[PDB]
RNA sequence: GCUACCUAAGAACAGCUAAAAGAGCACACCCGUCUAUGUAGCAAAAUAGUGGGAAGAUUUAUAGGUAGAGGCGACAAACCUA
RNA sequence: GUAAAUUUAACUGUUAGUCCAAAGAGGAACAGCUCUUUGGACACUAGGAAAAAACCUUGUAGAGAGAGUAAAAAAUUUAACA
RNA sequence: ACUGAACUCCUCACACCCAAUUGGACCAAUCUAUCACCCUAUAGAAGAACUAAUGUUAGUAUAAGUAACAUGAAAACAUUCU
RNA sequence: UCUCUUACUUUUAACCAGUGAAAUUGACCUGCCCGUGAAGAGGCGGGCAUAACACAGCAAGACGAGAAGACCCUAUGGAGCU
RNA sequence: ACCUCGAUGUUGGAUCAGGACAUCCCGAUGGUGCAGCCGCUAUUAAAGGUUCGUUUGUUCAACGAUUAAAGUCCUACGUGAUCUGAGUUCAGACCGGAGUAAUCCAGGUCGGUUUCUAUCUACUUUCAAAUUCCUCCCUGUACGAAAGGACAAGAGAAAUAAGGCCUACUUCACAAAGCGCCUUCCCCCGUAAAUGAUAUCAUCUCAACUUAGUAUUAUACCCACACCCACCCAAGAACAGGGUU
């Protein structure tokens, strides 16, 4: 039988730095080749209609930071950085469920040496280094973008509402008090080996427990979605988004960010770049920071009330 | 839940863990090669490298002398550390304490390992060598390397 | 398995393979009782007028 | 709590013989390049390690003879010599341990 | 019970009554005792009835061994190869005559569950049923919801 | 030979305050108020903490005596080889 | 119409019973409640009322890849007014 | 109009579907008398038959490879360290 | 102690290697709802669900396991005491 | 007195709750001896909620402070192989009484062992579409004779619950957490009204029909079949999962 193998098993002492340098230079050139999508052969750009839904991104949660507004209040922001985002493939409206067209979007770059063969074939046909995570965005087909294009962080604007979704922090096989917020039994008034138990789990007539019963079990490694997060500020040099409040998942995981689906923010996308912000044809480079009109900037006259 | 929680719990407490690592480290400084279970030599290797850093801080430094007086439990290894081990690595920065797996203990079937200081007048370990350059794959990659060298 | 051999479609459309397999459209149980605008005026000439209305009546 | 019925041999054979409990075939195994005695990858060969530990044991016995009692532990590098093998000029101040053998053809 | 024993289909051995009927018995091997009360009925059978039995249906070869045995037996061999051994231990003359007559009548197939007691070898004449029997054809063989 | 009581001749009780003391704190020792573990347990009654006594109606080493319709008992109808 | 009854000899065993229809008593003209009387069923096979002891049909024993039968399926939809 | 039983008819044979109790025909192993001589016969006899008494002894299963149980560290196996 | 719990260590715990029990066990190829039933069904009737199999938890049910109820009644069964 | 005495563990309390509506509150309507605020009664509505304390062991019960509300009932008077034994089901003893006495009390009181290693069924993230109070304006208006005093629309703040998070504070520290911070979106049907016959008026219609009237044929997650010795991990009991450029 065939034994296992890895990439550098049979490589020499001198060939390992050469292969690292070679493949690093190749996927750096591949990332730099897709830099100007508007000069290649772009798919037709449409104007915004009111019943439209555009694509999102995949960002990497750096950390948190405080952030002050002109009334004096303090808000906390999560810095989501868009590391290397690329539209991968497009599936038309009649080819998934007959409801809405889909777009695939890839996350940050990882090594070719640690993916399956069909995935490497897919990225070799597409022309990009392989991505860590791949999310599927429901869009309407007047917002379709060409596969292989770059998506940036100025896709979103300061003053908007996004919905971020990631895997929450996994806490292992957790007992019922930390998981479901049950109370326990009291501590010292006679209790025998029952300080954190679930107690009764059903009634006596039924002879079973219901399927929806709350019991101990693995807690916290599940996709959750944080709804209605305001984006306060966009940094365009490092491609960092500043969403309001907390975001599910640990730091340096990958989150999926798209604009809100709440009814209050149904059609606020008329002032947003629609197909996606293209930094080529803008004819005016954006500033290094795009602020909402409420946030105190770092260069500020140190607000005085009156 | 032990997210981001280094330092294994080894003995019967924190203090017994420090004493276990101290005995393993004193054996390492005396004999320059040790076999012990894998978790213990992992922890003791992390301690041994910074012990060599304290030895390289100098002999007249009172803090380095205090640390060598605590961590070395035989008191003859302190002149050895400050006059043999630290002058041996006067050029290097951090590459010492080579650790390798040896198969299993006989009785309780533990994962054992060997760590040694470099230098090491003892006979050398049977290290696994990376594959030779004259093989088929490496000659193909050498042809590719020479071709993209001449193309530049 | 007998329900796996059942093919049910909500409209006049049936896929091409299933239309290529077919034999013997079975007759329908109910008679579809044929509303009045489809009554082929000779049949209204067949049926008799059962009563004489008063001529001074409005409907 | 107590069993209410005897588990039969059919239920027991279904439990204690499934692939989650069987022994997994491993394929990390190949011949050692020297001495051919079937090491495992990521593991030092036990034959070659036995060679090195026997020679290290004899060197440590000669060191223990030369150091007299305990707590001696000199402040000079050591270096070992075999039969023949005059001390080099670079090994001047270094301690000289000579046992009696030919120098083996892996220790250079 | 029928799930616990084998079963065969009802069959003739070599199509007996079609051409000529052949006696399906080959042999009868008798082993009776000279002394011994267990073989008294068989002793009287060899006295009086085996001569008329041998004259009656001459296809069968009969052997009488006259051996010391505590249980006398009769071995009946048939044409298809089967061997049926029955004990005539302490039986009447009438019971032994009934037994050898029943062995003479039957054929050598197994006495197991006989499974559908009829063996038509061409069961249909007008043509066996298929779902296109009792179904009318349509012009140019058009299927339902066809166009041309 | 455990235990209830008795007889013979013995042994032990650091230190401090000692009011003089079947006195006070408190060791060794005797007993077992409360809690927790244990319940086929270390143990057919234990362990850890917390407790009462600890110069006396105290504890204890050895031998002997009282036996069942009875012995013994600061009466628990308590003990008399689980 | 029927074929059983009486007497003699010798024994064991049952003699802590339920439901249904009817005449009653007690209770609440309550109970799957208690007690008598008449009859039936069960503690014996089968079919039926959904599964069902006591309700209906049916009893004397087997093989059959024949047939005629007994009991055997609940029906109802409604308020104008001088 | 059909379906619908162990009821009835049809071919054959018929002792072959109740608790306690009673009556009857047979019958394996064992010993003895006489026969028998690859395992039987006629009689006499009895420690004369086990799907069941939290039945007795012994073997092996289930719970189960489960609960539980171990050896302070390096080394020259002289010694050293906590 | 609690409002209201949280963090760390050890024992315990999970895996690996060695040795290796005990109660319990009619047989089980061991599902849910409604109804029925010796009156509280995984095994009956009508519906629903349904590829096989490991491992760690919980204790709603198996009218769960140990002790032929210790409470109530009977025995022309005992015993202590007055 | 029908199963259960070769044992169905008994009252309250703790944890966890499931369900019925004959509804305590939040929703919407009819009537009123409904001028307004409070009210009474009836229909529909079970998606959600229904407090903390003193005494009695109490479930019952009295009281204090609240709240929109501190609902009834069933679940072996839910659930003790999840917990307590406070009384209530022994052996010691005291008091009152009965009995000559032993001894007793639906009389009181002090003390009085809660054993199980889970074999079988069932179950162990259903990924998501939250409720309620209060403040300002209206307004000191509608309403009355005065006292008194609203609905509706709008704005803002909160409390609880669910899901997450570590930048500040705090237990703490290369983590885990709350006392800390962020987010949280659709209805529900009882009636009130036009046209119009049976019955040429009239009539809201188990007459044909038209409105308040139906949120849904809802959208968000998640959906790449195989490099895998070994190392690391915000992933984890084992297994599984992610990275190794
Ligand atoms: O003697 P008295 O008991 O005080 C009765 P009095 O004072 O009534 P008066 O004048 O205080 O009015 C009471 C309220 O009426 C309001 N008012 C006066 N004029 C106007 C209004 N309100 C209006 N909306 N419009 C007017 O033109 C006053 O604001 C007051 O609150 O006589
Ligand atoms: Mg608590
Ligand atoms: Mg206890
Ligand atoms: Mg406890
Ligand atoms: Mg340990
Ligand atoms: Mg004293
Ligand atoms: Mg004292
Ligand atoms: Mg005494
Ligand atoms: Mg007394
Ligand atoms: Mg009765
Ligand atoms: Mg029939
Ligand atoms: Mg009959
Ligand atoms: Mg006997
Ligand atoms: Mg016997
Ligand atoms: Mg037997
Ligand atoms: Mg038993
Ligand atoms: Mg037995
Ligand atoms: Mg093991
Ligand atoms: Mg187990
Ligand atoms: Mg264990
Ligand atoms: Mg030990
Ligand atoms: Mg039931
Ligand atoms: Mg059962
Ligand atoms: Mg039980
Ligand atoms: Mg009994
Ligand atoms: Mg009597
Ligand atoms: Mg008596
Ligand atoms: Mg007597
Ligand atoms: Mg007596
Ligand atoms: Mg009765
Ligand atoms: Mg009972
Ligand atoms: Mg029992
Ligand atoms: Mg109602
Ligand atoms: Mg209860
Ligand atoms: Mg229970
Ligand atoms: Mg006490
Ligand atoms: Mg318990
Ligand atoms: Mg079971
Ligand atoms: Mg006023
Ligand atoms: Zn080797």
């Amino acid at each position: 039988g065939k034994s296992g193998t890895w990439w550098d098993e049979h490589l020499s002492e001198e060939n390992v730095p050469f292969i690292k340098q070679l493949v690093s230079d190749e996927d750096k050139a591949q990332l730099a080749s897709k830099l100007c999508p508007l000069k290649d052969e772009p798919w037709p750009i449409h104007p915004w209609e009111p019943g439209s839904f555009r694509v999102g991104l995949i960002a990497l949660k750096l950390g948190m930071m405080p952030l002050w507004t002109k009334d004096g209040q303090k808000h906390v922001v999560t810095l989501l950085q868009v590391q290397d985002c690329h539209v991968l493939k497009y599936t038309s409206k009649e080819n998934c469920n007959g409801k809405m067209a889909t777009l695939s979007v890839g996350g940050k770059t990882v090594s070719r040496f640690r993916k399956a063969t069909s995935i490497l074939e897919f990225y070799r046909e597409l022309g990009l280094p392989p991505k860590q995570t791949v999310k599927i965005f429901n869009i309407t087909d007047n917002a379709a973008i060409k596969p292989g294009t770059p998506l940036y962080a100025a896709h979103f604007r300061p003053g908007q509402y996004v919905d971020v979704t990631a895997k929450t922090i996994g806490k292992g096989f957790q007992g019922v008090m930390k998981r479901w917020g049950f109370k326990g039994q009291p501590a010292t008034h006679g209790q025998t080996k029952t300080h954190r138990r679930p107690g009764a789990v059903a009634t006596g007539d039924i002879g079973r427990v219901w399927p929806g019963t709350k019991m101990p079990g693995k807690m916290g490694n599940i996709y959750r979605t944080e709804y209605g997060l305001k984006v306060w500020r966009i940094n365009t040099k490092h491609n960092i988004i500043y969403v309001n409040g907390s975001v599910p998942g640990h730091k340096n995981c990958l989150v999926k960010v798209k604009d809100s689906k709440l009814p209050a923010y149904k059609d606020l996308g008329k002032n947003l770049p629609f197909p996606t912000y293209f930094p080529d044809g803008d004819e005016e480079e954006l500033p290094e920071d795009l602020y909402d009109e409420n946030v105190c900037q770092p260069g500020a006259p140190s607000i005085t009330f009156a | 839940i032990s997210h981001g929680r280094v330092f294994r719990r080894m003995g019967l407490g924190p203090e017994s863990r420090i004493h276990l690592l101290r005995n393993l480290l004193t054996g390492l400084v005396r004999h320059e090669r040790i076999e012990a279970p894998w978790a213990r030599v992992d922890e003791m290797r992390g301690y041994a490298e910074k012990l060599i850093d304290y030895g390289k801080l100098g002999d007249t430094n009172e803090r380095a002398m205090r640390m060598a007086d605590f961590w070395l439990t035989e008191k003859d290894l302190i002149p050895k550390l400050f006059q043999v081990l630290a002058p041996r690595y006067k050029d290097q920065t951090g590459g010492y304490t080579r650790m390798l797996q040896i198969p299993n203990r006989s009785l309780d079937r533990a994962k054992m390992a060997v760590i040694e200081y470099k230098g090491n007048c003892l006979p050398p370990l049977p290290l696994p060598r990376r594959d030779s350059h004259l093989t088929l794959l490496n000659q193909l990659l050498q042809g590719l390397r020479q071709d993209l060298r001449q193309s530049q | 398995t007998m329900m796996e051999r059942l093919h049910l479609f909500p409209d006049e459309y049936i896929p091409e393979d299933i239309l290529k397999n077919l034999v013997e459209e079975l007759p329908q149980p109910r008679k579809i009782p044929k509303r009045l605008d489809e009554y082929t005026q000779e049949e209204i000439d067949a049926f008799p007028r059962l009563w004489t209305p008063p001529e001074d009546y409005r409907l | 709590a107590a069993p209410k019925n005897r588990r039969t041999i059919e239920v027991n054979r279904c439990r204690r013989r499934n692939p989650q409990k069987l022994i997994k075939v491993k394929n990390n195994i190949d011949v050692c390049p020297e001495c051919g005695h079937l090491k495992q990858k990521h593991v030092l060969c036990a034959y070659c390690y036995e060679k090195v530990c026997k020679e290290t044991a004899e060197i440590r016995r000669q060191i223990g003879k030369q150091e007299g009692g305990p707590f001696k532990a000199p402040t000079i590098e050591t270096v070992v010599l075999y039969t023949g093998e005059t001390p080099s000029e670079q090994d001047q101040g270094k301690r000289i341990i000579e046992r009696d053998r030919k120098r083996p053809s892996w220790f250079t | 019970t029928a799930r616990g024993t084998p079963s065969r289909f009802l069959a003739s051995v070599l199509h007996n009554g079609l051409g000529r009927y052949v006696q399906q018995l080959q042999r009868l091997s008798f082993s009776v005792s000279r002394d011994g009360a267990s073989s008294r009925g068989a002793r009287e059978f060899v006295e009086r009835e085996v001569i008329d039995f041998a004259r009656r249906n001459p296809g069968v070869v009969i052997y009488v061994n006259s051996r010391p045995c505590c249980v006398p037996r009769v071995v009946a061999e048939y044409l298809n190869g089967a061997v049926r051994e029955e004990s005539i231990h302490c039986k009447s003359v009438e019971e032994i005559s009934t037994l050898v007559q029943k062995l003479a009548d039957q054929s050598g197939l197994d006495v197991i569950r006989i499974r559908k007691p009829f063996h038509t070898d061409n069961p249909s004449i007008q043509g066996q049923w298929h779902p296109f029997t009792n179904k009318p054809t349509t012009f140019r063989g058009l299927r339902p919801r066809e166009v041309q």
